[PDB]
């Protein structure tokens, strides 16, 4: 009984110093997470319907009245990034807990 | 006006329960401003453009290439002359910027 | 609709200036002169 | 360079912190982009030297309090941050926070969390009471 | 049995160093701040687990 | 299992530690 457990736990080794895969389980969690990460910083270069996605463009181009109307279309489309990230979090954090 | 009044502030709440509050997050500010442009010496032949004597039929409407210049938009903003100075994806007050 | 405060700012200009007198605008009328805040309420009127 | 300034290269009007760039620019390439297609680097108009910016420091700020009942005294977290970048926060150069009671230092300790300021670091070890990561806690005691 | 804690500030994302966005990001309230308690609760849960 | 980011940070995306430690958590196991 104690030399098949020796065995078993020496297989448990093998096992894990062998194939690249058996914490498949883990490394999505980190996958998902970094993932969600990348997304919302690929976020940022979207126009959303502004003239630029860069918010240093539109202040040293459009005057405060011009610049406003594109402000707020980036304000609206990165709000919505930020909340889609948030909601995606809460309900992936439930899967978690 | 301290740590503690701005978690009272976050909290919305004169009274802190004990514990960890996470607020505002801290930030270094410029120290100065810097502004970097290539050293032109010479200035944009806008009057060969504006003050030709000879404007082009629409039907093969001219395009005069302005290159290697420096251009003060604030003196062609100032002067009264044009019925017409609308700026579509730039503001004109803004150019010399 | 009541009003808390009301004023009447008066003036004389040149038809080509008026449309400086709307908020958030540039030229020397807007600039040295009258400016409207980019937030205006109110009422502009003008008349030949 | 290194400082938090508002750069302005060829009309770009930009805060951040410029440094020279080691990344091999080729002579074509004029501005430098980071993954989050920002620009981590940029060509000096007049003078050939590619540099690197850098966003100026930062960090989440937390509070540790043995609540208002118990004391008004408080403890400060700078997370992610280490001690040396509390000196670097300075009035001179005004932050966010207008604030600054705690660069008065001689209890700035330093925490895998980042840096805390206003707790005094033992060796005791205890129960956690308020937890501030990476293995430490803080609570208000004689 | 977790998950990387994350915090987001909801100026530096939305306003990258801007004081009009700051200016109008104000228009829309509480959701930087609703955004912030939820990724709290998040990342409070991470450690309870 | 191994766990860009500076370019997250760059636009106020930042991660927090956990509370316990590796270390720790291999004490408790
Ligand atoms: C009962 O099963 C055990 C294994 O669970 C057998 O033990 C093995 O015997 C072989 C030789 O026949 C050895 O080489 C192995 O090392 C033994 N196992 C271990 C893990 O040490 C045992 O022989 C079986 N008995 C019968 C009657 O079949
Ligand atoms: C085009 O020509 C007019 C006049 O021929 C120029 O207008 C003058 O501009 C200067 C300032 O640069 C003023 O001091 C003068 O009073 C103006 N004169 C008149 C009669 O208007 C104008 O500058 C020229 N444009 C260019 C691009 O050279
Ligand atoms: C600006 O002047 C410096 C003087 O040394 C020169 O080296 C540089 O090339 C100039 N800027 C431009 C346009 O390259
Ligand atoms: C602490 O709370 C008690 C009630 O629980 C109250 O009577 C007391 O005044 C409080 N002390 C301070 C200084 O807040
Ligand atoms: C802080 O920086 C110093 C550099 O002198 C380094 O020695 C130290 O390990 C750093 N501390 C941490 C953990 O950030
Ligand atoms: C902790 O112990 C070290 C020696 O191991 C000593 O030098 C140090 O002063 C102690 N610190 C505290 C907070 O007691």
């Amino acid at each position: 009984i104690a030399n098949q457990f020796n065995s078993a736990i020496g297989k448990i080794q093998d096992s894990l110093s062998s194939t690249a895969s058996a914490l498949g389980k883990l490394q999505d969690v980190v996958n998902q997470n970094a993932q969600a990460l990348n997304t919302l910083v690929k976020q940022l270069s979207s126009n959303f319907g502004a003239i630029s996605s860069v918010l240093n463009d539109i202040l040293s181009r459009l005057d405060k009245v011009e610049a406003e109307v594109q402000i707020d279309r980036l304000i609206t489309g990165r709000l919505q990034s930020l909340q889609t990230y948030v909601t995606q979090q809460l309900i992936r954090a439930a899967e978690i807990r | 006006l301290d740590p503690l009044s701005e978690t009272k502030c976050t909290l919305k709440s004169f009274t802190v329960e004990k514990g960890i509050y996470q607020t505002s997050n801290f930030r270094v500010q410029p120290t100065e401003s810097i502004v970097r442009f290539p050293n032109i010496t010479n200035l944009c032949p806008f009057g060969e453009v504006f003050n030709a004597t000879r404007f082009a039929s629409v039907y093969a409407w001219n395009r005069k290439r302005i290159s290697n210049c420096v251009a003060d938009y604030s003196v062609l903003y100032n002067s009264a002359s044009f019925s017409t100075f609308k700026c579509y994806g730039v503001s004109p007050t803004k150019l010399n910027d | 609709l009541c009003f808390t405060n009301v004023y009447a700012d008066s003036f004389v200009i040149r038809g080509d200036e008026v449309r400086q007198i709307a908020p958030g605008q540039t030229g020397k009328i807007a600039d040295y002169n009258y400016k409207l805040p980019d937030d205006f309420t109110g009422c502009v009127i003008a008349w030949n | 360079k290194n400082k938090c300034v508002n750069f302005n290269f060829n009309g770009l009007t930009g805060t951040g912190v410029l440094t020279e760039s080691n990344k091999k620019f080729l002579p074509f390439q004029q501005f430098g982009r980071d993954i989050a297609d920002t620009t981590d680097a940029v060509r000096d108009p007049q003078t050939l030297e590619i540099l690197d910016i850098t966003p100026c420091s930062f960090g989440g700020v937390s509070v540790i309090t043995p609540g208002t009942n118990t004391s008004n005294q408080v403890a400060v977290l700078y997370q992610g941050v280490n001690c040396t970048e509390v000196p670097v926060a300075i009035h001179a150069d005004q932050l966010t926070p207008t604030w600054r009671v705690y660069s008065t230092g001689s209890n700035v300790f330093q925490t895998r969390a980042g840096c805390l300021i206003g707790a005094e670091h033992v060796n005791n070890s205890y129960e956690c009471d308020i937890p501030i990561g990476a293995g430490i806690c803080a609570s208000y005691q004689t | 049995v977790s998950m990387t804690k994350t915090s987001v500030d909801c100026t530096m994302y939305i306003c990258g160093d801007s004081t009009e966005c700051s200016n109008l990001l104000l228009q829309y309230g509480s959701f930087c701040t609703q955004l912030n308690r939820a990724l709290t609760g998040i990342a409070v849960e991470q450690d309870k687990n | 299992v191994t766990l860009l980011i500076c370019a997250q940070k760059f636009n106020g995306l930042t991660v927090l530690p956990p509370l316990l430690t590796d270390e720790m958590i291999a004490q408790y196991t």
